C-alpha cells in the first residue's frame, strides 16, 4: 500500500484474499499452494530486484 | 457432447459481436442477454454454479430487465431495427468473420498468438483431478463474505447506500 | 491458454471496441460497458474456479455489484440528457467546445 | 500620461478562442451564469 | 457609532483571542521542552553527556 | 453566526418561520402614479416592511453610515440630467437606467433578506421585473442605442432569473393626461419637462408586457385611482387570493437555504451587473477607473473594513 | 531590412506563428465524445501494436 | 444540495481516494476508484445546468472506460499471476493496459480531451476539487507500481501531455479551460520522472496542488471564470490580482518561486539518468504555459482594463465568506524554494 | 521497430535504393497514423473525402520519407562520409523543401528545409554518440 | 530508492533512531525562514481579509509565525534523519562492497602528464 495504514494498525483488512496460500475456509487447499508457497518462501524479504 | 464449453464461448463472442456493433438499444439488449445466459451456461459447466445463477438472477433479470423498461422510454420516435444500418451490418460481419479465422486457426493450429498465446487442446483438459468432499467449494469461498470478508462487505454496503443518495441527488433535476 | 479463455477476452475486447467507436445513442455505448464488465465477470469467475481461489469466490460478487452501481449511475445520466434534448444522442453533447 | 488598455485593446480577449480562424467563426462565447436556455419544450 | 448595520468585527471575539493566544504559548513551551529533551537524548545517547 | 451550512444543519428552517402573510408585495404605476400611498398603508394596516423605491443611493442607504456618497463615488447619473437633455452624448440615460436597476436588485436581495431571515413580509414600489418599462420607453424615444437594451437583457437575464417573484403585482391605473396634471401640480421643473410620449410608452409596457406576464407567476391587482385611495379593498383583496401560482408554493426548506445562501451574499448579488459587455455609455476608462476608486477608498470608514478603521472610531484593531 | 524583417522573421516571429498554429490544431475541438473516444481507440491500438509496449 | 449530503458525498470521495491508497489489494483499489468516482459525480451537477451534466456525462464516460480497462488489466495479471497484492506487474500487456487506464484516469495527453470541457463545465469548487483531489489516487497507484512500467510509454505521454498543455492553453480565454491545459502540462512533468524518482512526482504533485488551490480559491474570491471578467477585478480588490500575477509567476516555474523547484529537481534526476534530451525539450515547452500566464497577468494586474459604472457598487461590498488557508497557500505557492533539501523528508 | 531496423542495420552510404525504401516506408507508416488521428477527430464530409485526406498525407510523408533517405544516402556514399551529420541535414533540408512542395509554399519550404534539416543532423549526432531519447532509469 | 528499506515502519514521521542525532539548534536559519513565511502568511492574510497589513490582530499574526515554526522544527529533524540515512547506507554498501569502490593509485602531476593548449 501506498500508505500502509494495515501493517501500522496491525489490522486486515484486505492481505487475506491476497495470495491462494493463506488461510482457507475448511482448510480447501488452492490448486496451486505447494507452489505459491514456495515461491514466497524464497522470495521473502530479499526485495523484488532479487527475486526476479 | 465432447465440446459443449467451445460452442457456448464462440456463442458468447457471437453475442458480443451482435450487441457491440450497436444496433437500437432493445437488440443490443437482446444480445447482451443471450451472451449473459450463454456465459452462466460457461461457468456452469466450470463448477459455478452459484455464480453463475447470480449472473441470471441479478445480471440478466435485474440489472438487464432495468436497462430494457429504461430503453422502452428513451428511445426513437420509429424505434430503430437492426437492418435500417449499413454500418451495423458491416461491424457484424467484420466480427463474425475475425471470429471465424481465429476459432480456425486455434483448432488447425493451436499455437495461435494474438496478443496472447493459446492452445485449443481442449477445455475439460486444465480440470484438475480431487475430490471437494461434502461441501461446494464455490459457496464455502462466497459464504467466507461474512467472516473473512468485512471490509469487503464495509465498503459494498457504503457505496451501495451512496449510490441511493447519489441517485436521488443527480436525477433531481434542479 | 485454453481456448474458452481466448473467447472470453476477445468478447472483452470486442465490446471495448464497441464502446469506443460512438454511434448516436448513449444506451448502446452503456450496453457495450455492461458486455465489458459481464466479460470481466467470466473471466475472474474462470480463473478463480480453475485455480481454486476459494476466498477469491466472492470477488465476482463484488465486480458484479459495483459495476451495476455504475451503471445505474450512468443511466440517470443518461435520463437527466435525454430530458434536456428528448433523446439520448451524444451529438446533443457539444456544447462544451465552446 | 502612461498608456492603459481601452475597448479595443480588452476585446482581443472578449472572443470564443484567442486565434478566431473560420472553423471558429460560429463558436460564441459560453453563457454569463453557465446556463443554457432550455430547447423546445 | 458610525456603521449603520453592526460590524461583524466590531468588537474582539474574546474566546477566539483568548483561544489563540493560549495556543500559541502552549506550541511555544511544548517546542522548547521537546527541544531540551531533545538535546538530553541525543546527548545520552551519543555519550556526550 | 452567519447564516451559513452550519446553521441550517443544527436548526435554521425558513418554512417553520413562513406564514400565510409572509408574502412579498410590489405597487407598480406610472410616475405620479401615487405607489407611494398604496404602498405605504398596505404596509402599515397588513404588518409588512416598506421599502421606499430603490434611488441612486440606495446601496449608499445599505452600507457604511446609510449617507448619500457624492454621485461620482455612486451613481455617476442624475435623473434631473436625464429629465433635462435625455439624448445626451454623456450615456447618462443607460448609465442611470443601469444603476438604479442595480440599486433594484440590490433592494430586491435585502427584502428577499427579510422575509427569508424573519418571516415578515415585505412590500415594494417597482422591483426587477418592472425595471425595464422605463428601458423599453426610453428605446421608443430613441434614447438608448439598441446595443444598449440587449446588454440590459443580458443582465436581466442572467441576475433575475435567480430570485423568487412577488406574490402579489398591485399595479395603480392612471391615465396619462392624470399623471401629466400630476407632474404638473408637484412643479419639480425637470419633471415638468416629461413628454406625454414617455409616459405612454411607459402605460403601454406596463400594460403589455407586464401586467400580463405576471399574471402567470403571481397575482396582479390593478385598482385605478378611485380604488386605490381604499387601502382597506385593497388589502382586502390581497387576502383573499389564494397563491397557488408561481415558484413560491413548491418552495421547500433546502431551496430557502440555498436561496438564504446568495440572497445574503450581497457580491454575489451583484456579480453580473458588470459583466464584461463593453458600452459606451457605462464602460469607465482605466485612469478614471483607478482615480475614482482611490477617492471612494479615501472615504472614512471605506479603507479597510467595517470595524477597522480606526479614523472613525474603532477600537481594538491588534486584536482583531 | 536585418534587425526590423529578418532578425524578426527567422527566430520569434517564426516561432511565435509555429506555437499560434499548433494552438489552433490542438484546441479547436468539435466537443463530441464520439470522437474523442475514437481517437482513444486508435492510442489503445498504437500502444498495443508498432508501439513496442506489450512486448 | 443538503449541507449534509454534500459534505457526506466529498467523504466519500475522500474515503475512495484513500481506500486507493491504503490498499494492499487490487480489487480494493478498483473499489476505491469505484467509490471515488461514484460520490464525484454529484458534485459536478451541483449547479445542474446543461454544461453541467455534460461535463457530468464525458467524466463518468471516460472514468467508467479507465476503470473497466484497470479491471481487465488487474484480471490478466491474476491469470499469469495468481496474485491480487498491488506490486510490479507480471504480465506485459495487462501492464500497458493498467499504464493506459491510469493515463485515462488522470487525463494525460492522448485521453486528454475530457479535462478542459469538464473543467469549464463544473463550478471553480468542483473544478478546484477536479484538478487537485482527483490526482492523488491513479499517481500513487502509479507510484506503487512504477518498477515494472514501460519508459517508454510513459515518457510519450508525459512528453505528449506538456506539449498540448502548452499549445492547448494558448488559445484560451477561459479560465477554467486555461486551467485544465496548465494541470494536463503539469500531469506531463510529473509523470515524466515517474519512471526514475516518484519522490520528485510527490514534490511536484505537492507544488502543483498548492499553486492550483491557491489560483481557484483566487478565482473564487474574484468570481471570474473569463479573462475579461478578471480583467475587473483589479478595480474592486487589486490585492487579489496582484497576488494572483505572483502565483502564475510561480506556475511558469520562474525563480526564485516555489514553482520553480519541481522543474529544477526533475531536470536534476533526469540528467543523473543520462537523459539530457528530454529535459530540455520539456524545459522549452513550458515556456508556453508561461507565456499564457502572462497573458494571463498582463489582462489582470501588470495593466488596468476599462471597469464598468456598476462596479461602484461592488466598491461599498465585503466578501460574506472567506476562502479557507488562502493565505497559507498563497505563500507556500510562491516562497518556499529555500526549503528545498526538506524534500528528502518525502523519502 | 522493424520498420525502423530495417533502416538502421543497414550501413550508412550503401543498397540507396534500400535506405530509400525504408524511409519511405517510414514515412508512410507516419502519415497513416497522423490521417488516422485526422480522421477520427476533425471528420470528413464523406468517406471518399477521407480517403482523399488519408492518402495526401500519406503520400506526403512518405514523399519526405523517401527524398531523405535519397539525398542522405547519395551524398553519404558520393562524398565517403557515412558518419557525418552533413548527409543527414542535406536530406531533412531535402525533405523540408518537398514538403513545401507538397504544401506548394516557399516559405514552409524553407522553414521546414532548416528545421528538418538541423533535427535529422541531431539525430545522425545522437546516433554517433549514443545519446537517449528515453533513457532507461539507473540510478 | 527509501520505501521498501528494513526496518521502515509505516506512518511514522519520525524513527525512534533519529533521536540519535543533534536535534536542530532553536535559532537556525532554515527555522527561522519559516518563522519568517509564517508571518508572510499573516501579512497576506491581514491584506486579503482587508484589515491594516502591519497592526491588524497580533495574536493571529503570531500564531502564524508560532505554527509555522512549530512545524518547521519537526520537519527540519526529519530531513536531517533522512540524510544522515542515506549517508549511513551509502557508507555501509562501500564497505560491503570493497570490489565496487577500488582504493585508485593517486599520482602526482609531476609524473602525470596533462596536455597543453595554447592561447594564442
Ligand atoms: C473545505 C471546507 C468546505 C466547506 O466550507 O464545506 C462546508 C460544508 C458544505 O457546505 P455547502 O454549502 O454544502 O457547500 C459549499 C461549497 O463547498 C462551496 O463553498 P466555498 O465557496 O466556501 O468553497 C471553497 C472551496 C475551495 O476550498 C476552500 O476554500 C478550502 C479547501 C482548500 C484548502 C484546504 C485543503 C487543502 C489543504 C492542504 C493543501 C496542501 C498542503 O472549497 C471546496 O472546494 C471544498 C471541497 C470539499 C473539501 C475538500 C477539498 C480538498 C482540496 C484539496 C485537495 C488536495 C489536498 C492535499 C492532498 O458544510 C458543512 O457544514 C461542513
Ligand atoms: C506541526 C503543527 C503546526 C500547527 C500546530 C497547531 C496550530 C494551531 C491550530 C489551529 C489553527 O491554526 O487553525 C488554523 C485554521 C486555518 O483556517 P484559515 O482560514 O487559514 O484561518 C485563518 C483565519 O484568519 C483565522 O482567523 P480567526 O480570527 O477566525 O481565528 C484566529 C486563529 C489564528 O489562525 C491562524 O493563525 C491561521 C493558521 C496559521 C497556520 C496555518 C498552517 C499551520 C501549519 C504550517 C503550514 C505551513 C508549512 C510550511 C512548510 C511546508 C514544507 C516546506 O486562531 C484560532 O482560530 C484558534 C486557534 C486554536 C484553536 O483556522 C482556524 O482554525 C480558525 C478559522
Ligand atoms: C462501521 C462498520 C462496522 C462494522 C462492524 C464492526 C466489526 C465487526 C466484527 O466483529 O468484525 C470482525 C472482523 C474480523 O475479526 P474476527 O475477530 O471476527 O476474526 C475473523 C477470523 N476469520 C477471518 C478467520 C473468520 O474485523 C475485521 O476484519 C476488521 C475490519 C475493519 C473494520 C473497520 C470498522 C470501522
Ligand atoms: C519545500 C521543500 C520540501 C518539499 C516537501 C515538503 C513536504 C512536507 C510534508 C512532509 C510530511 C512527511 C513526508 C513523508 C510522509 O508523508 O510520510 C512519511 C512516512 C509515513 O508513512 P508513508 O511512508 O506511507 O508516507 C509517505 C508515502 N510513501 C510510502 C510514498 C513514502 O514515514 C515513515 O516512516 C513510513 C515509512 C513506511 C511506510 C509504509
Ligand atoms: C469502414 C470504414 C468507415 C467507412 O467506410 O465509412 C465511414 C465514414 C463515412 O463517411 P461520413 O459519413 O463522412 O462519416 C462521418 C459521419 N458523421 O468514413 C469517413 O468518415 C471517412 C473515412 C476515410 C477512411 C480512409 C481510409 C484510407
Ligand atoms: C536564401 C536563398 C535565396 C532566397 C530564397 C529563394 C528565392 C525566393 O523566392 O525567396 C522568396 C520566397 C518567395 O516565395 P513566397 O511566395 O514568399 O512563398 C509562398 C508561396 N506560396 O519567399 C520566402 O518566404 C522564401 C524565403 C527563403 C529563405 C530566405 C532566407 C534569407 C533571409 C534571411 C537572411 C539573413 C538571416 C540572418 C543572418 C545572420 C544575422 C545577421
Ligand atoms: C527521429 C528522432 C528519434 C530517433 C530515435 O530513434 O532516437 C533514439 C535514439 C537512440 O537510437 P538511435 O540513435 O536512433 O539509433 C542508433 C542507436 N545506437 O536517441 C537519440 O537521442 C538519437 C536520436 C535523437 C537525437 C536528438 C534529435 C533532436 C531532439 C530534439
Ligand atoms: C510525438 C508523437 C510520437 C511519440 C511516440 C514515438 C514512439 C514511441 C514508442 C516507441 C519508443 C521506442 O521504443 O523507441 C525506441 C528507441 C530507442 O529505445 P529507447 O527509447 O532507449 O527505449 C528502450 C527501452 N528498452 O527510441 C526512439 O525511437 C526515440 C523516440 C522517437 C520518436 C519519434
Ligand atoms: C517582495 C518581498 C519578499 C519578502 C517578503 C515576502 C512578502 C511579505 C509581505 C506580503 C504582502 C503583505 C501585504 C500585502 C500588501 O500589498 O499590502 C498592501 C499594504 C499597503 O498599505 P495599507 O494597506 O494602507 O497598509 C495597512 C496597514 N499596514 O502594504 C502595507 O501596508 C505593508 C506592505 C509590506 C509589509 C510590511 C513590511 C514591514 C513590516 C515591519 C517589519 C517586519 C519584519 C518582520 C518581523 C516583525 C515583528 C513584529
Ligand atoms: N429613467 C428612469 N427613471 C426612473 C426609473 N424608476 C424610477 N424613475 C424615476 O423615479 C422618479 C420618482 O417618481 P416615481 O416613483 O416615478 O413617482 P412618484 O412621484 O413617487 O409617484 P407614484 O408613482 O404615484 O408613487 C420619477 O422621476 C421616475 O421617472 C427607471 O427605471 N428609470
Ligand atoms: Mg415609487
Amino acid at each position: 500500500p501506498f500508505f500502509d495504514v494495515q501493517k501500522r494498525l496491525g489490522l486486515d483488512l484486505d492481505r487475506w484474499m491476497t495470495i491462494q496460500s493463506a488461510e482457507q475456509p475448511h482448510k480447501i487447499p488452492g490448486r496451486c499452494h505447494a507452489f505459491e508457497k514456495e515461491w514466497i518462501e524464497c522470495a521473502h524479504g530479499i526485495g523484488g530486484i532479487r527475486a526476479e | 457432447t465432447m465440446y459443449i464449453a467451445f460452442i457456448l464461448s464462440t456463442i458468447f463472442v457471437i453475442g458480443f459481436v451482435g450487441f457491440s456493433s450497436k444496433p437500437s438499444p432493445i437488440y443490443g439488449g437482446l444480445g447482451l442477454i443471450v451472451s449473459g445466459g450463454v456465459g452462466c451456461g460457461i461457468v456452469l459447466n466450470f463448477g459455478g454454479s452459484f455464480l453463475g445463477l447470480m449472473v441470471f438472477l441479478i445480471y440478466l433479470g435485474g440489472m438487464l430487465v432495468v436497462f430494457g423498461y429504461t430503453t422502452a422510454m428513451a428511445t426513437e420516435m420509429y424505434p430503430e431495427v437492426w437492418v435500417s444500418n449499413k454500418t451495423v451490418f458491416g461491424a457484424f460481419v467484420s466480427g463474425l468473420m475475425m471470429e471465424f479465422c481465429m476459432v480456425y486457426y486455434a483448432l488447425k493450429e493451436e499455437e495461435v498468438e494474438i496478443i496472447f498465446k493459446f492452445n485449443g487442446l481442449g477445455d475439460w483438459v486444465i480440470y484438475d483431478t480431487g475430490d471437494s468432499g461434502f461441501f461446494s467449494e464455490e459457496a464455502m469461498g462466497i459464504a467466507a463474505l461474512y467472516s473473512y470478508g468485512t471490509w469487503l462487505v464495509i465498503v459494498t454496503g457504503w457505496s451501495l447506500l451512496i449510490g441511493v443518495v447519489v441517485i436521488m441527488e443527480i436525477t433531481r433535476g434542479n | 491458454m485454453p481456448l474458452v479463455y481466448m473467447n472470453i477476452i476477445m468478447a472483452f475486447a470486442i465490446a471495448l471496441a464497441g464502446l469506443l467507436m460512438y454511434r448516436s445513442h448513449l444506451m448502446s455505448s452503456l450496453l457495450c460497458l455492461e458486455g465489458m464488465m459481464l466479460s470481466l465477470f467470466i473471466m475472474s469467475t474462470l480463473i478463480i474456479l480453475n485455480t481454486h481461489f476459494t476466498l477469491a469466490n466472492m470477488m465476482p460478487i463484488i465486480l458484479l455489484v459495483f459495476a451495476a452501481c455504475e451503471a445505474a449511475l450512468g443511466l440517470s445520466l443518461l435520463v437527466m440528457v435525454s430530458n434536456t434534448y428528448g433523446t439520448d444522442y451524444v451529438q446533443n453533447l457539444n456544447l462544451l467546445q465552446c | 500620461r502612461q498608456w492603459q488598455p481601452d475597448v479595443e485593446w480588452a476585446e482581443q480577449f472578449g472572443g470564443a478562442v484567442m486565434y478566431p480562424t473560420k472553423e471558429t467563426a460560429h463558436w460564441k462565447p459560453p453563457p454569463w451564469n453557465d446556463v443554457d436556455p432550455p430547447k423546445d419544450t | 457609532k458610525f456603521y449603520i448595520r453592526e460590524p461583524p468585527h466590531g468588537s474582539p471575539d474574546w474566546l477566539k483571542v483568548g483561544l489563540t493566544l493560549g495556543t500559541s504559548v502552549f506550541l511555544w513551551i511544548y517546542l522548547i521542552k521537546q527541544h531540551k529533551e531533545d538535546v538530553l537524548e541525543y546527548k545520552r545517547r551519543n555519550g556526550l553527556e | 453566526l452567519q447564516y451559513g451550512p452550519l446553521a441550517f444543519v443544527l436548526g435554521e428552517r425558513t418554512t417553520r418561520k413562513l406564514t400565510e402573510t409572509s408574502k412579498v408585495i410590489t405597487v407598480d404605476g406610472n410616475i405620479c402614479s401615487g405607489k407611494g400611498r398604496l404602498a405605504r398603508e398596505i404596509a402599515e394596516k397588513l404588518g409588512l416592511r416598506h421599502f421606499p423605491e430603490a434611488g441612486i443611493h440606495y446601496a449608499d442607504s445599505t452600507t457604511g453610515d446609510g449617507k448619500p456618497l457624492d454621485v461620482q463615488l455612486s451613481g455617476n447619473c442624475s435623473l434631473e440630467k436625464f429629465y433635462d437633455d435625455p439624448k445626451s452624448n454623456d450615456g447618462n440615460s443607460y448609465r442611470l437606467q443601469s444603476w438604479l436597476y442595480a440599486s433594484r436588485l440590490l433592494q430586491y436581495a435585502d427584502a428577499l433578506e427579510h422575509l427569508l431571515s424573519t418571516g415578515q413580509g415585505v412590500v415594494l414600489e417597482r422591483s426587477i421585473y418592472s425595471d425595464f418599462v422605463f428601458l423599453e420607453a426610453m428605446y421608443r424615444q430613441g434614447f438608448i442605442r439598441k446595443q444598449c437594451v440587449e446588454h440590459y437583457n443580458e443582465v436581466k437575464k442572467v441576475t433575475a432569473c435567480e430570485y423568487l417573484p412577488p406574490h402579489v403585482v398591485v399595479y395603480v391605473d392612471v391615465p396619462v393626461p392624470e399623471i401629466q396634471s400630476r407632474i404638473q401640480k408637484k412643479g419639480n421643473p425637470h419633471e415638468m419637462k416629461i413628454t406625454a410620449a414617455y409616459l405612454q410608452d411607459i402605460e403601454n409596457a406596463y400594460k403589455k408586457t407586464f401586467l400580463p406576464e405576471m399574471s402567470e407567476k403571481c397575482e396582479v391587482l390593478q385598482y385605478s385611482a378611485r380604488e386605490a385611495e381604499d387601502a382597506e379593498k385593497v388589502v382586502e383583496d390581497i387576502e383573499y387570493l389564494k397563491c397557488d401560482k408561481g415558484p413560491w408554493p413548491d418552495q421547500d426548506d433546502r431551496t430557502f437555504h440555498r436561496l438564504r445562501m446568495l440572497v445574503q451574499n450581497k457580491l454575489e448579488v451583484l456579480n453580473y451587473t458588470t459583466i464584461p459587455v463593453y458600452l459606451p455609455e457605462i464602460t469607465i476608462g482605466a485612469h478614471q477607473s483607478d482615480r475614482v476608486f482611490q477617492k471612494f477608498t479615501e472615504l472614512p470608514g471605506r479603507k479597510y473594513s467595517p470595524g477597522y478603521n480606526e479614523d472613525v472610531g474603532d477600537k481594538w484593531i491588534w486584536l482583531k | 531590412l536585418l534587425d526590423l524583417i529578418w532578425l524578426e522573421t527567422i527566430l520569434p516571429k517564426t516561432t511565435s506563428f509555429i506555437q499560434m498554429k499548433m494552438s489552433i490544431m490542438v484546441s479547436n475541438q468539435k466537443g463530441l465524445i464520439k470522437l474523442y473516444f475514437l481517437s482513444f481507440l486508435i492510442t489503445i491500438m498504437i500502444s498495443m501494436t508498432l508501439f513496442n509496449y506489450h512486448e | 444540495m443538503n449541507p449534509i449530503i454534500y459534505t457526506t458525498l466529498i467523504m466519500t470521495v475522500m474515503s475512495g481516494t484513500m481506500l486507493v491508497m491504503i490498499s494492499s489489494h487490487w480489487l480494493l483499489i478498483w473499489i476505491g476508484f469505484e467509490m471515488n468516482l461514484l460520490a464525484m459525480i454529484p458534485v459536478l451537477m451541483k449547479n445542474f445546468n446543461p454544461r453541467a451534466t455534460e461535463a457530468a456525462t464525458k467524466y463518468f464516460l471516460t472514468q467508467a472506460t479507465a476503470s473497466m480497462m484497470l479491471m481487465m488489466a488487474i484480471i490478466i495479471n491474476l491469470l499469469y499471476s495468481g496474485q491480487w497484492t498491488i506490486t510490479k506487474m507480471f504480465n506485459p500487456v495487462a501492464m500497458t493496459m493498467m499504464t493506459m487506464a491510469l493515463a485515462m484516469k488522470l487525463g494525460l495527453s492522448p485521453f486528454h480531451f475530457w479535462v478542459p470541457e469538464v473543467t469549464q463545465g463544473i463550478s471553480l469548487q468542483a473544478g478546484l476539487l477536479l484538478l487537485t483531489w482527483q490526482k492523488l489516487a491513479p499517481l500513487s497507484v502509479l507510484c506503487q507500481i512504477s518498477q515494472s512500467i514501460n519508459p517508454n510509454l510513459m515518457l510519450t505521454m508525459a512528453m505528449l501531455s506538456i506539449l498540448i498543455g502548452g499549445w492547448g492553453g494558448l488559445n484560451q480565454t477561459q479560465l477554467r479551460k486555461i486551467m485544465a491545459y496548465s494541470s494536463i502540462a503539469h500531469m506531463g512533468w510529473m509523470t515524466a520522472v515517474l519512471p526514475y524518482n516518484t519522490t520528485m512526482t510527490i514534490l511536484n504533485l505537492l507544488i502543483y496542488i498548492t499553486m492550483t488551490l491557491a489560483m481557484f480559491m483566487l478565482l473564487i474570491h474574484s468570481s471570474a471564470t473569463t479573462t475579461l471578467s478578471l480583467s475587473h477585478t483589479w478595480n474592486k480588490m487589486p490585492v487579489i490580482t496582484s497576488l494572483m500575477m505572483v502565483t502564475l509567476l510561480s506556475m511558469g516555474g520562474l525563480p526564485p518561486l516555489s514553482g520553480f523547484m519541481p522543474k529544477w529537481m526533475i531536470i536534476q534526476e533526469m540528467t543523473k539518468n543520462e537523459s539530457i534530451i528530454m529535459p530540455t525539450l520539456m524545459a522549452m515547452t513550458a515556456l508556453l504555459n508561461l507565456y499564457f500566464y502572462m497573458r494571463l497577468a498582463y489582462s489582470s494586474s501588470l495593466t488596468m482594463f476599462p471597469s464598468t459604472n456598476n462596479m461602484k457598487m461592488k466598491w461599498q461590498f465585503e466578501h460574506t465568506k472567506q476562502m479557507k488557508l488562502l493565505p497559507t497557500m498563497i505563500v507556500l505557492s510562491t516562497l518556499v524554494l529555500p526549503m528545498t533539501p526538506a524534500l528528502s523528508s518525502l523519502n | 521497430k522493424t520498420l525502423l531496423h530495417k533502416y538502421s542495420d543497414i550501413p550508412e552510404g550503401t543498397e540507396c535504393h534500400r535506405k530509400a525504401y525504408a524511409s519511405t516506408s517510414i514515412g508512410g507508416a507516419t502519415g497513416l497514423i497522423v490521417s488516422a488521428y485526422s480522421i477520427a477527430l476533425k471528420p470528413p464530409a464523406s468517406f471518399l473525402e477521407g480517403v482523399a485526406r488519408t492518402g495526401r498525407y500519406t503520400f506526403t510523408s512518405a514523399a519526405i520519407g523517401a527524398i531523405f533517405g535519397l539525398t542522405s544516402c547519395i551524398s553519404a556514399q558520393v562524398r565517403e562520409k557515412p558518419d557525418d551529420p552533413l548527409n543527414y541535414f542535406i536530406g531533412g533540408c531535402a525533405g523540408g523543401l518537398t514538403l513545401g512542395a507538397r504544401t506548394r509554399s516557399y516559405g514552409i519550404g524553407a522553414a521546414a528545409c532548416a528545421y528538418m534539416g538541423l533535427t535529422a543532423a541531431l539525430v545522425k549526432m545522437g546516433q554517433l554518440e549514443g545519446w537517449q531519447v528515453f533513457a532507461e532509469p539507473k540510478v | 530508492m527509501m520505501s521498501g528499506r528494513p526496518g521502515r515502519v509505516p506512518l511514522q514521521f519520525l524513527p525512534n533512531e533519529a533521536r540519535s542525532l543533534p536535534p536542530p539548534k532553536l535559532t537556525d536559519p532554515r527555522l527561522v525562514y519559516m518563522g519568517f513565511l509564517g508571518y508572510c502568511s499573516g501579512l497576506i492574510d491581514n491584506a486579503i481579509r482587508r484589515r491594516p497589513v502591519v497592526s491588524a490582530g497580533l495574536h493571529r499574526q503570531l500564531l502564524y509565525v508560532t505554527s509555522f515554526v512549530f512545524f518547521g522544527y519537526y520537519l527540519l529533524k526529519r530531513q536531517d534523519y533522512m540524510y544522515a540515512l542515506r549517508d549511513h547506507d551509502m557508507f555501509a554498501y562501500v564497505k560491503s562492497h570493497p570490489e565496487d569502490f577500488p582504493e585508485k593509485d593517486k599520482k602526482t602531476y609531476g609524473e602525470i602528464l596533462e596536455e597543453f593548449h595554447p592561447v594564442r
